[PDB]
């Protein structure tokens, strides 16, 4: 799995590959790893498909119940709910989740939650087996306050390399853009991103 | 896998006199080949003219002492400020230790004080609560170095009277507090030389009818 | 064990503590860990004591025969090469961790050797259980262009750090100085900061204290004449 | 299972003024079972004395081996082997079995016949030499022996005083070990006389 | 196999050895003689792993018989025991060691003395007034410690041996089917046919 | 540990050694392996020191409660069964105990029960328990009779422990003797093996193997 | 029972005449991967205490939340919360020590090593250690992980015993701490150049220094080192 | 414990059980009765792990005695055997199962027939003319297969039982110190004091 | 360990960090992993220090003996000798070696020999624990026929990132330039490459 979330001037963009593997067999080549826990709070999932689905479903329930009582939750709040589940059940879970969301007050925010259940607020985050191969590239090429088009290119190029080198990553590159304007889904096919 | 036990080293020594008792222990605290502290007190005044030390895994040692000190406090509350005798303290400690029979306090416990006739008393425990009153006992890392020396120089074992050749034993004459402190100091000096976990400092607590007194002596720091 | 090696202006110095241990017991309080490979090539050893001794004697013996064969004074690189190839062959099972130093016609040299056969070059080195305490001192006080007096001071201070802070090290500091164009000076017990204090009591027994069953003269002499 | 503590036993050596002493217990057992109370662990080749603790078959084997080697030495050299030289021979012989060692704890004691200097030495099972000025200890109660020697010992003891010190060191150490005891022997060694004394001790 | 005992008295050595042979579930034989005559005045009893015991005993027997023919002379019990010990001390560091424990009872015709040697599979030799291998000694040494003398007769030695066997038959779980007893003295080796 | 107990004409003899070990290290030579449950009941201790001490002093509390509630001395059968039922609850948990419960009541006479941490409870005339039990059995079985005098029975028990103290490495120190009669138990002293061995050897003519 | 995932390395500290100093680097490692470069591992509690934590970062964040909650709870129904009944270093430590030993006793430890540095009400210096096993000890110098092996030897040359504390100034003490941090950067493979340092003085209070860097490093001698023995070029 | 045998003849059931109790190294007792009377015409012998055997037997005994008092009636052997089987079948899936094998010999007073039931620790019940637990059956079933009849007398049953015990004493490695024999018939339960 | 070799217009350049570790302890911070098996045939070493030293010493011996008989060996020949040792002793060795050399006929050549003992001729190669973090960066930034200054910058930037992310890599960046002009050693200190 190759997943990442990147804050930029107008908000935040989530990115992910579409490969699910059972050993070396690709059980699903068109997987959607960008999942919605609230209108403008999404997450990227890596690790166990069952665990991360179960967690995301529980979080979506918690935030739906939060909204009914206290109004729209912050991205920090959503990250905290993910953390609570990942930390307290660390012995039984294999889940690496990146939480990304857009407020109007706080704008674009990214929180990464690795295996232990710790929380880290960052300008951008990378995760999954394929992320190892792009630490160098992403550190050198990331800038703060990029444009939408620049951020899409940054994610497209980054995940392209992660896919190229990681066998557990592949298929299409899915992206989700989170801004004041709304929620936009993007997709990029092999013929496009392989020639980069 | 998680290992809930550790070894903090150290060594302790209790000697019962005719109208006094001493409980000594080195002040070094260690893990593996590192020194944590050169002065970490290990022998404690627990009230009612009783001194205690629980040597081995320090976390369990501190827990036990803390719980016994607590037991002394509640013994006063529940029984009209009655003085907890050394024999009663010993039995109470057995139940504290055996209560965790299937997940033991990993310590060698020794207490010292005076019995109800005013004579010197030392009691010794294993980790799971078995106990016994003794005239002499070393505990901890260098216990195997010290005990034989105390069999010889306190109980005059294998010693006989000149001229008789093995027929008449050396008589078991009583030892003064000054004489006992000499033997304690030599025991720890010798233990420090040949045991890597022993050193830094020696702290002795002396118990008499007048109360609890303390003496400190430097030990080699290598 | 704490062993160190320090390069200086016109040569190299090595040092070592004098404690040997079987588990938590001290076997020897004044152990000699500085070994002579040749007159002006010395090495300090950590790890398995029999191994450091044996591997030093073997290579030292072959170095002597080599020196006689070639009519040349032995070189440190030769001792290094012979030690590493021997240790590599035995795949780490010969537990010898060595700091090899010396002066020869090429100049002054300082190397380390590990049990699996890997070698390293440096101006300052440390090995053994107290190497971290020693390396802390070396990393704090080492500089380029040290004098002889400064290097001895630095080396012994690094051993002291091991003596005091590492339980695997103790007792005394041994030093060996190897300067270019001079005889190597072996300073046995250079420092003695761990003398035992006087005991409180004398434990000399009265004669006849031990019970005896039988006495007899033992014949140590050979078969006699007449 | 552990070869060095199947049979049990101990050896201790000490230096004095113009003399040395070496002593051992007499027990041989099969773990808990006591088998023999006459198993001496000190041997001598000329004026050089060797004590050996550990696995009993190897104790016997090594004695026979060093008798073999010291006898050939004497025939070729035309003189008795000295303690310093014998020490090196023990070390060489043990290290040749580096990866299949004899499970023993040897102890050498003697006086150099030319210089008159007292000499003691100890070894691990594979050859490392511990050449102490004061004392050497070995066996299943070595921890106990270290404690006794380190407190009781003082330098420059006269032969008859040294006897008392080493005897009390052995006896009280053995009594704190299950696999040692069942009798004891003490050798007092001077430049040209050697006295052997069997000690009375508890038989449990 | 199981129980082998030995006792040295004034003028002889007496060896007692069990008769049972057990293949796991069943007792295949109840009359097995666990001994070999090495020389006219030297007898060796044995116990250990199946096959190894007999193979070792017969190998030692062959070697001593070879020595006897070559030199036209009988080796002393001490000499035979040393030879046996060395073979076992050699064996313990072999690819597959002999798993055999032995007692050697002999009468030295030179010194006019009986001699009993106990040797285990490691090559551990001891000369004793009385000895045993396996769990036998755990029961029998206390009795022998109490009753034994160096000046006992052969008949007194057999009575003290009966007391040992009775204790074993009372307290040991395994039925060892009694013992074959053999005496070694100045006149050679003979078997006590009623015990 | 070597502990024994046997029934005879003059009641019961109980004899125990005094040694405690941790591996090869001799931890104590002065251990009290006999427990005075009441003036009529004794318990022996073998195996784990703590397990035995704790649960046998606990047994004495249960026996005291019985005779407070029933106004009558507890039977040896009932006392032994309280202990065996207790350790059976803990079966598998790793308790380590080998004990004889010894006493004398009117209805039973002199009685001995072997109680075990595996749950075994056996009534019998003779028992030896511990690492040196086999050594003690040898002396007992060859010298035991019903018609022994209190003096001769006491010596046989003392001698049987000595036999085991000598041979068994994990037994020794000293011998504690008790004699249990119709009117209660009676202590018969601590006997150091270091003095008892040489005394018995000289007087009895035994241990000719050892030199003295 | 678990295994630590995201981890923090050494925490080092020492006493001086008027107070205590404590320091720790800003790295969060993921095995051999130096994953997170902006992690604060010194957490102040009030104006008189700093808790330094090493080991598992998820457990560190949990402990951070416990301390935050402790301050909140102490203020409840407490008019002297900012005066006589404020949280002391000794109170904060004993609480943590209790939790650590309880968690190890349930076979579910907080996988950390902790040093509580601070100054008491009466001006006395407080410095004590606790870890995942519930083991505790005090010393003029204290350090965790690699610090124990490399920092302590250096810091003990300044303050070797109790009597050396009044003779040690804040300038000398800070100098020793900063040097120790450099040595750890040379030699610890799981350390970073960036670190935080905290001073708690009885006169000048709590001084918290962020974004410090290891400087004055010696590397020039590397150019002369060639090969592993015989190589000359 | 070790050997327990059972045989059902014309008018009675005969149970034979070994007397030995062995704590590893030593035989602690040679007169142990490995049986409990459940009711006047029902006897249960038992063998398995130490402690569990007696604890289980006495527990069953107490339950049947309770039933007898409550109803003033003796349960049939078939009914008792079914109760016992259920307890063991319950036990095998417990935290710590009873490690006990039993034989139940009873005389049904209603049908005027002897009945022998063999039940193992799993709760495996079978009614048999003759039965055994452990390694006993390996030696004894061949003899019983040859000599047994349904119309044998009690005396003939005891003779056939002696032939079984003799075979066991010949071929089994363990000394089980003989057997205690008990007969169950219309008149109740009695012990054969000489066997 | 972070090591790489890169061919360029005038020849080839080898690059390496200087860190040797025993677990987390840095046993040597100034190690030289660029080793000479012939005048203009060098190698980069990763894996066991003992194994790779022993191998390199044997190869230097073989090529010294080759030279005495048949004249200067090719880089391909040197790689083959490394391969033979690494392949035939694969069970007992842990060695990842990059062989780089300059001929006048063949110019700059790079051969990589991973754990198995296989040989791969490449325009450039990366290896060691730290190489994982720069696959993305190196693939995106490598060009054929670069200049000396460009290649030095490419290696400096690449190893800088590898050092930044890999705990097993660190210290100074050593480099060795192989051209017709000769053999040049370069060194770059932390203060220089960390600010890149
Ligand atoms: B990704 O590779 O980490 C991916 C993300 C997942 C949320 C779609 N995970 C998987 O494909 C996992 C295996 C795995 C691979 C690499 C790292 C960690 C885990 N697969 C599954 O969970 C899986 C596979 N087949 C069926 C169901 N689930
Ligand atoms: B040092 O701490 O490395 C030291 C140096 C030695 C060369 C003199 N080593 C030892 O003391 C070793 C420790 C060790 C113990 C066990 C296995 C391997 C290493 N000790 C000995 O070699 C030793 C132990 N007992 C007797 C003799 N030698
Ligand atoms: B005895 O050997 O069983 C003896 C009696 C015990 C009740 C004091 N036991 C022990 O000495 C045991 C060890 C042991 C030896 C042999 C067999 C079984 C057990 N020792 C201890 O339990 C013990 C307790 N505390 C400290 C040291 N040893
Ligand atoms: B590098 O990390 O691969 C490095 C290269 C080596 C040639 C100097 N190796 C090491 O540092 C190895 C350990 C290692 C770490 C990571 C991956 C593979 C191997 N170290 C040693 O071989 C070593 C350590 N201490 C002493 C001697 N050798
Ligand atoms: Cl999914
Ligand atoms: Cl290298
Ligand atoms: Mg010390
Ligand atoms: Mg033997
Ligand atoms: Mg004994
Ligand atoms: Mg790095």
């Amino acid at each position: 799995t190759s997943i990442m979330a990147v804050t930029f001037k107008d908000g935040v963009i989530l990115g992910a590959d579409s490969r699910t593997t059972t050993g070396a067999y690709i059980a699903n080549r068109v997987t959607d790893k960008l999942t919605r826990v609230h209108d403008k709070i999404w997450c990227c999932r890596s690790g166990s498909a069952a665990d991360t689905q179960a967690i995301a479903d529980i979080v979506q329930y918690h935030l739906e119940l939060y909204t009914s009582q206290y109004g729209t939750p912050s991205t920090e709040t959503a990250a905290s709910v993910f953390k609570e589940l990942c930390y307290e059940n660390k012995d039984n879970l294999t889940a690496g989740i990146i939480v990304a969301g857009y407020d109007d007050k706080n704008k674009g925010e990214v929180y990464t939650i690795p295996l232990g259940g710790s929380v880290h607020k960052l300008p951008y985050a990378i995760a999954g087996s394929g992320s190892t191969f792009i630490y160098g590239y992403c550190d050198k090429n990331f800038r703060e306050n990029m444009s939408k088009e620049e951020t899409v290119d940054f994610i497209k190029h980054s995940l392209s390399q992660a896919i190229k080198w990681d066998g557990s990553s592949g298929g299409v590159i899915r992206m989700v853009v989170l801004t004041a304007a709304g929620v936009e889904r993007l997709i990029f096919y092999p013929d496009e991103y392989e020639q980069l | 896998q998680f290992n809930p036990y550790g070894d903090n080293g150290g060594t302790i020594l209790g000697i019962a006199g005719e109208d006094f008792a001493v409980l000594a222990g080195d002040t070094r605290n260690i893990t593996d080949y590192s020194i944590n502290s050169r002065y970490e007190p290990k022998v404690f005044d627990c009230g009612d003219n009783i001194v205690m030390s629980a040597n081995g895994f320090a976390a369990d040692g501190d827990a036990l002492v803390k719980r016994f000190k607590n037991s002394v406090k509640w013994y006063h509350f529940d029984h009209n400020d009655k003085k907890l005798s050394i024999n009663s303290a010993a039995r109470n400690i057995q139940h504290l230790l055996y209560g965790k029979r299937f997940f033991p306090y990993y310590v060698h416990t020794i207490i010292a004080g005076l019995d109800e006739d005013g004579k010197g008393a030392v009691y010794s425990f294993d980790p799971v609560g078995s106990y016994e009153r003794e005239q002499c006992r070393a505990g901890g890392a260098a216990a195997s170095l010290i005990m034989p020396f105390l069999d010889n120089q306190v109980n005059f074992k294998n010693q006989y009277e000149p001229g008789t050749n093995g027929k008449v034993k050396k008589p078991l004459k009583y030892l003064s507090v000054e004489e006992v402190i000499k033997l304690v100091r030599d025991s720890f000096t010798s233990a420090t030389e040949r045991h890597i976990q022993v050193g830094d400092g020696l702290e002795i607590l002396i118990v008499t009818k007048d109360g609890v007194r303390k003496e400190f002596y430097e030990l080699k720091r290598d | 064990t704490t062993i160190v090696g320090v390069k200086f202006n016109n040569g190299v110095v090595i040092a070592a503590d004098t404690r040997s241990t079987q588990g938590p017991i001290v076997a020897d309080k004044n152990c000699a860990k500085l070994h002579r490979i040749s007159p002006k090539i010395w090495c300090a050893g950590a790890g398995t004591a029999a191994d450091t001794e044996a591997v030093t004697q073997l290579i030292g013996s072959n170095i002597e025969l080599h020196s006689l064969y070639t009519s040349r004074e032995p070189r440190v690189v030769s001792a290094l090469q012979m030690l590493k190839q021997h240790l590599f062959k035995y795949q780490g099972h010969i537990g010898a961790y060595l700091i090899v130093a010396g002066v020869d016609p090429t100049g002054s040299h300082l190397f380390s050797i590990h049990a699996h056969g890997s070698t390293d070059v440096g101006y300052y080195l440390s090995l053994g259980s107290g190497s971290l305490a020693a390396m802390a001192v070396l990393e704090s006080h080492w500089k380029q262009d040290l004098t002889k007096e400064e290097a001895i001071k630095l080396a012994s201070d690094a051993i002291q750090a091991g003596i005091w802070n590492d339980l695997g090290s103790g007792s005394n500091v041994d030093v060996c100085v190897m300067e270019i164009g001079k005889d190597a000076e072996y300073l046995r017990n250079y420092l003695t900061p761990n003398v035992r204090e006087e005991k409180q009591k004398s434990y000399k027994f009265p004669r006849g204290t031990t019970a005896v069953l039988k006495e007899s003269i033992v014949n140590i002499c050979d078969i006699q004449e007449e | 299972s552990d070869p060095s503590s199947i049979n049990g036993g101990i050896v201790v050596a000490m230096t004095g003024k113009d003399c040395v002493a070496i002593a051992c217990d007499l027990r041989l057992g099969s773990q808990s079972l006591g088998v023999s109370n006459k198993f001496e662990k000190i041997f001598h080749y000329g004026h050089v004395f060797l004590g050996i603790t550990g696995l009993a078959t190897d104790v016997t084997t090594l004695n026979e081996m060093f008798r073999y080697k010291t006898n050939l030495y004497k025939l070729k050299e035309e003189r008795a082997i000295e303690p310093e030289t014998f020490t090196q021979l023990v070390s060489s012989s043990l290290y040749e079995r580096r990866f299949g060692p004899y499970f023993v704890g040897p102890v050498v004691a003697g006086i150099n016949s030319k210089s008159g200097k007292p000499f003691i030495a100890g070894f691990d099972l594979i050859g490392c030499i511990d050449e102490a000025k004061d004392f050497i200890v070995s066996g299943t109660a070595s921890d106990q022996l270290f404690g006794m020697c380190e407190s009781l010992y003082e330098p420059n003891l006269e032969p008859e005083d040294l006897f008392e010190t080493i005897s009390q060191a052995l006896l009280n150490a053995a009594d704190r070990d299950a696999l040692s005891g069942w009798g004891a022997v003490v050798y007092i060694i001077k430049k040209d006389e050697v006295v052997k004394r069997y000690l009375k001790m508890r038989q449990d | 196999m199981d129980i082998i005992l030995g006792i040295r008295v004034q003028d002889s050595v007496i060896l007692a050895s069990s008769k049972a042979v057990t293949r796991g579930i069943s007792v295949l034989k109840d009359s097995d003689d666990k001994t070999r005559q090495l020389s006219p005045h030297t007898l060796m009893s044995f116990a250990g792993e199946a096959g190894d015991t007999v193979q070792f005993a017969e190998y030692i027997q062959a070697n001593i018989q070879l020595y006897s023919i070559r030199e036209d002379y009988e080796l002393s019990p001490q000499a035979v025991s040393s030879f046996v010990r060395q073979e076992l001390a050699k064996s313990i560091r072999s690819r597959r060691p002999y798993q055999v424990n032995v007692l050697i009872g002999g009468y030295d015709k030179k010194k006019n003395k009986p001699e009993l040697y106990q040797i285990d599979y490691l090559g551990t030799k001891v000369e004793l007034p009385y000895g045993a291998h396996g769990y036998s000694g755990f029961y029998t040494f206390s009795l022998l410690d109490h009753h034994y003398r160096p000046d006992m007769t052969t008949e007194e030695g057999l009575d003290l041996l009966k007391l040992c066997v009775q204790e074993l038959e009372k307290r040991m779980p395994m039925d060892f089917k009694g013992v074959i007893v053999k005496i070694v003295d100045k006149d050679g080796i003979r078997q006590v046919d009623d015990f | 540990s070597t502990t024994l107990a046997f029934r005879f004409q003059g009641g019961i003899i109980v004899a125990v050694d005094s040694r405690a070990t941790a591996g090869n290290w001799v931890a104590s030579q002065t251990v009290k392996k006999v427990i005075e449950i009441n003036p009529f009941l004794l318990g022996t201790m073998a195996g784990g020191a703590a397990d035995c001490q704790f649960w046998e002093t606990w047994l004495g509390s249960q026996c005291r409660l019985h005779e407070l509630r029933e106004k009558e001395r507890i039977s040896v059968a009932a006392a032994s069964k309280i202990l065996s039922n207790l350790v059976y609850q803990y079966k598998g948990a790793g308790l380590s105990m080998g004990t004889m419960i010894c006493g004398y009541t009117r209805k039973e006479g002199p009685t001995i029960y072997y109680v075990d941490s595996d749950g075994t409870r056996l009534k019998g005339d003779i028992f030896c328990v511990g690492s040196g039990q086999t050594f003690a059995y040898g002396v007992l079985d060859s010298n035991y009779k019903w018609d022994l005098s209190v003096e001769d029975a006491l010596y046989l028990g003392k001698r049987s422990i000595l036999a085991a103290a000598h041979r068994d490495a994990y037994s020794g120190g000293s011998v504690n003797l008790y004699h249990v009669t119709e009117d209660g138990w009676i202590y018969h002293g601590n006997h150091d093996v270091g003095e008892l061995f040489w005394k018995v050897k000289e007087e009895e003519g035994s241990f000719n193997n050892v030199i003295g | 029972t678990q295994q630590p995932i995201v981890t923090g390395t050494s925490v080092i500290s020492m006493k001086y005449d008027n107070g205590v100093i404590i320091a720790a680097d800003n790295l969060g490692s993921y095995g051999s991967l130096l994953r997170f470069n902006g992690v604060e591992r010194l957490i102040p509690v009030g104006d008189n205490t700093v808790v330094g934590i090493s080991g598992d970062i998820s457990d560190m964040q949990h402990i951070e939340r416990l301390l935050k909650d402790l301050v909140t709870e102490n203020a409840y129904d407490n008019p002297l919360a900012d005066a006589e009944e404020a949280l002391e270093p000794s109170y904060i430590f004993e609480y943590l020590a209790t939790v650590m030993y309880q968690r190890r006793s349930k076979m579910n430890p907080l996988w950390n090593a902790i040093i509580v540095a601070g100054v008491q009400s009466n001006g006395d210096q407080f410095l004590r250690y606790v870890n995942l096993l519930g083991v505790t000890y005090s010393s003029p110098t204290l350090a965790t992980g690699f610090g124990a092996h490399m920092a302590n030897p250096l810091l003990r040359k300044v303050v070797d015993r109790e009597s050396d504390i009044p003779k040690t100034t804040v300038q000398v003490a800070e100098e020793a701490i900063v040097n120790a941090m450099r040595v750890l950067y040379y030699r610890d493979a799981r350390s970073s150049r960036n670190f935080s340092l905290a001073i708690i003085d009885k006169n000048t209070g709590l001084t918290f220094k962020k974004n410090l860097q290891v400087e004055n490093m010696k590397w020039d001698f590397a150019k002369d080192i060639k090969g592993y023995g015989t190589q000359k070029i």
